[PDB]
């Protein structure tokens, strides 16, 4: 929906409200995001580690 | 000839404050505080 | 904007029919009261008819009812007049009026009679359609008074109500006065015009009556003279 | 079209406790397990 | 029903100054009344729609004032755009009713008519009747008297009348008075007379013919 990134997406638990589109975490990046045409969550991991 | 019934209602008026909210383990927001509520707040 | 036309009136010989149809522009027909209300020629205003959305509830007058038949088309944005045996009290000039506002539901404008028709102009004569007779009279000293006389054109017995008398062909605007036509038993209307002038022109210039029937095609001038 | 049906029996105004009522969602963002300002 | 009088009914004022109107009822109604204009040959548009409330584009000299009864409407600064025919009506309950009118009429200094009387012309007699006319010439009360007499007998019953609209320029009104006879019972007569009273005159002035003197 126009918000850029990149990393991993993974199947999600977390469960939005109809008004919400976007999950965002303590350091206000974001982690989940609700897909626009099947309308299921999912949660974006980053890419680098270790 | 109007009856009226016997239910209520509440009006109270908004100011400009600051709220300390936690959702919970899954959204939804189960408290928040009200500073300038008392020094303990 | 928002509107009402009529349509339908005209001529009708007593103990016959008639039937007005009124058509709206730019309301929520649905949602409002119509009215027909008549108006007789020298006199005032007076309801002749209400009708609610569904055409539940009906109101006649006391003058009426019996006679008349209204009804109501929301689909098709029309109210109507059923007007059957016409007597010759019901010479008069209708309109369509829209004052509603139908107390259940969330409408616009005034709470009142805010939008009017134009009027529709219903005759009922056992006449038919007769010229007019036409007589100078003549400027006398019975109507000479210092310096100015009066003479005008007599134009009697017609039943085509619209007529029309000027002065040389429209050239005197000055003192010519046409008077309301009148309505004699008979039936037919007649009316006189007049206009004044000094009395030293008598006969000095042209005066001349134009004559003009419309709904016939009767034009005649005439010219008025001093008495013999 | 109007009709003012009032009585003209004033009324001293009460007044009550709203303890902890009238919290809302100030976005529409989604969070779980934190405590935002 | 619901019935509504109003009080002036022909009421005659100057330009510019005070003018009420007063309209009652026979019910309790709580503010539903409406005041209507109407100008001689137009459709009626509304003035004041809930009894102290003006339309959009009513100018802020009409006023107000209501109750359950006893409705007012007042103009303050007359102007000429403001002569005609006022009406009040009730909006409480179906079938709504109308008021009677007023006439608002414009002021002007007593004048007294200019009085004149036509015979028959020769040409009606030929066709069997007689109009005799009798014609009243500017003046400003209408409440004027035409008494047709026919050898000194009152005549009743054979007479019709017109009035013109008050002048635009001299606010004056005139008056045509039509006597209609037949040539048998024209002939029967001599002196024919019109004679018309009015506030102008000390006593009335009759002008008066006599059938067949040239
Ligand atoms: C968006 O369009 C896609 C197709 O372009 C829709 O996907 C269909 O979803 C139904 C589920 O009810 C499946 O049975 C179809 O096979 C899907 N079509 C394809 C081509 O995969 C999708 O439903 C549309 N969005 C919405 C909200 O209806
Ligand atoms: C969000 O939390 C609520 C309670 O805080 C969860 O509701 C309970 O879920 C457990 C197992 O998931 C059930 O055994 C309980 O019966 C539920 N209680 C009620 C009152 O419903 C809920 O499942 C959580 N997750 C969501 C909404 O996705
Ligand atoms: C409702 O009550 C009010 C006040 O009693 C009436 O409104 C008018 O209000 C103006 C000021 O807003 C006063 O100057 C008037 O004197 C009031 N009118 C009267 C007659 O006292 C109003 O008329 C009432 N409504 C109805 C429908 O009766
Ligand atoms: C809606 O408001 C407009 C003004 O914004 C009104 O238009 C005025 O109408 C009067 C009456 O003809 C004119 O004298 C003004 O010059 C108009 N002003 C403008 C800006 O057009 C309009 O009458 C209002 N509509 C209703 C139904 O009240």
């Amino acid at each position: 929906n126009g918000l850029t990134g990149t990393g991993v997406l993974t199947e999600s638990n977390k469960k939005f409200l109809p008004f919400q589109q976007f999950g965002r975490d303590i350091a206000d990046t974001t982690d989940a995001v609700r897909d626009p045409q099947t309308l299921e969550i999912l949660d974006i991991t980053p890419c680098s580690f270790g | 000839g109007w009856t009226a019934g016997a239910a209520a209602y509440y009006v109270g008026y908004l100011q400009p404050r600051t709220f300390l909210l936690k959702y919970n383990e899954n959204g939804t927001i189960t408290d928040a505080v009200d500073c300038a509520l008392d020094p303990l707040s | 904007e928002v509107q009402l036309v009529e349509s339908g009136g005209g001529l009708v010989k007593p103990g016959r029919s008639l039937r007005l149809s009124c058509a709206a522009s730019g309301f929520t027909f649905s949602d409002y009261y119509m009215s027909w209300i008549r108006q007789a020629p020298g006199k005032g205003l007076e309801w002749v008819s209400y009708i609610s959305s569904s055409g539940s509830t009906i109101y006649y007058a006391d003058s009426v009812r019996g006679r008349f038949t209204i009804s109501r088309d929301n689909a098709k944005n029309s109210l109507y007049l059923q007007m059957n045996t016409l007597r010759a009290e019901d010479t008069a000039v209708y309109y369509c009026a829209r004052g509603g506002w139908e107390l259940r539901s969330l409408a616009g404008g005034y709470y009142g009679m805010d939008v009017w028709g134009q009027g529709t102009t219903v005759t009922v004569s056992s006449a038919s359609t007769k010229g007019p007779s036409v007589f100078p009279l003549a400027p006398s000293s019975k109507s000479t008074s210092g310096g100015t006389a009066a003479l005008g054109c007599l134009v009697k017995d017609y039943f085509p109500e619209p007529v029309t008398v000027s002065w040389n062909s429209g050239a005197l605007t000055s003192g010519v006065h046409t008077f309301p036509a009148v309505l004699q038993s008979s039936g037919l209307y007649s009316l006189s015009s007049v206009v004044t002038v000094p009395s030293s022109s008598l006969g000095t210039q042209t005066y001349i009556c134009n004559v003009n029937h419309k709904p016939s095609n009767t034009k005649v001038d005439k010219k008025v003279e001093p008495k013999s | 079209q109007c009709v003012n049906l009032t009585t003209r029996t004033q009324l001293p105004p009460a007044y009550t406790n709203s303890f902890t009522r009238g919290v809302y969602y100030p976005d529409k963002v989604f969070r779980s397990s934190v405590l935002h300002s | 029903d619901i019935v509504m009088t109003q009080t002036p009914f022909t009421l005659s004022a100057s330009v510019g100054d005070r003018v009420t109107i007063t309209c009652r009822a026979s019910q309790g109604i709580r503010n539903d009344l409406g005041w209507y204009q109407q100008k001689p040959g137009k459709a009626p548009k509304c003035l004041i729609y809930a009894a102290s409330s003006l339309l959009s584009g009513v100018p802020s000299r009409f006023s107000g004032s209501g109750s359950g009864t006893e409705f007012t409407l007042t103009i303050s600064s007359l102007q000429p755009e403001d002569f005609a025919t006022y009406y009040c009506l009730q909006h409480n309950s179906y079938p709504w009713t109308f008021g009677q009118g007023t006439k608002l009429e414009i002021k002007r200094t007593v004048a007294a008519p200019s009085v004149f009387i036509f015979p028959p012309s020769d040409e009606q007699l030929k066709s069997g009747t007689a109009s005799v006319v009798c014609l009243l010439n500017n003046f400003y009360p209408r409440e004027a008297k035409v008494q047709w007499k026919v050898d000194n007998a009152l005549q009743s019953g054979n007479s019709q009348e017109s009035v013109t609209e008050q002048d635009s320029k001299d606010s004056t009104y005139s008056l045509s008075s039509t006597l209609t006879l037949s040539k048998a019972d024209y002939e029967k007569h001599k002196v024919y007379a019109c004679e018309v009273t009015h506030q102008g005159l000390s006593s009335p002035v009759t002008k008066s013919f006599n059938r067949g003197e040239c």
